[PDB]
């Protein structure tokens, strides 16, 4: 019984639990992608002030 | 130059909205430690995962 | 071995780039079925060819 | 109860809280049109004196 | 001197128009973080990119 418990728990973790090393990678991709559009957002706001002269 | 509408700022905010969405879904898996937290992340996986959690206990 | 041999067969059959088979012998020298040219120049003939040999059992 | 509180707060937030990024787009857009109107308002008042000669 | 038309002003706006159009596509690529956002930027590249995204998943 203890053997199948070890195997089933191992099989369960392979589908349910997250890979923390891999998850910080995708987390960091989106966080920088957030700052990119935010900085480019302020560029698009200031864009139209040129013709106001 | 069109000053009524800013289609550049429209695109910039729209992409920003989808990025903040994916960012929040990553906070879920990091804070809980589980890859599937709600239905829709993996419906068939959550089904098999719960059946295994049934056998484990 | 019968397992390991089949996987070597599997690798050659299932190795692909952009839906092109790479390890089955398409880009060999003796009897190629296609030519892989890396056109690395701005002019008509500025290209170089690549050979990859058959890598099955 | 904690699970319900989270989901309830999410649906309330999606209705009541403002999207500050999209809200700044309209604020900057409406701010420019005010300047455009104020400039063209000044032009119309100067338009009158043309025929006083 | 002609006062009916201002061909200098006509030219200046037509130049300013395409610069505004080319400015917008730069805000798109930087805010979204991708070189290709719509069809037409690189048709073959988007077709190749998606098949790669197909395999990555």
């Amino acid at each position: 019984l203890m053997n199948a418990y070890e195997n089933t728990q191992a099989s369960e973790s392979r589908i349910r639990d997250t890979d923390m090393a891999e998850q910080m990678t995708s987390f960091t991709r989106y966080q920088i992608l957030t700052q990119a559009a935010t900085s480019m957002l302020a560029q698009a706001n200031m864009k139209s002030q040129s013709v106001m002269r | 130059m069109i000053i009524n509408h800013n289609v550049s700022a429209i695109f910039a905010h729209r992409t920003l909205k989808s990025n903040d969405a994916n960012l929040s879904k990553d906070i879920e898996k990091l804070s809980s430690g589980m890859r599937i937290n709600k239905a829709g992340d993996d419906a068939s996986g959550l089904a098999v995962s719960e059946k295994m959690r049934t056998q484990i206990a | 071995v019968s397992q390991l041999v089949d996987e070597i067969d599997r690798i050659a059959s299932q190795a692909e780039f952009n839906k092109m088979k790479l390890l089955t012998g398409a880009f060999a020298r003796l009897n190629p079925t296609a030519s892989m040219w890396f056109h690395i120049g701005a002019n008509m003939h500025q290209r170089e060819r690549v050979y990859i040999e058959t890598m099955n059992t």
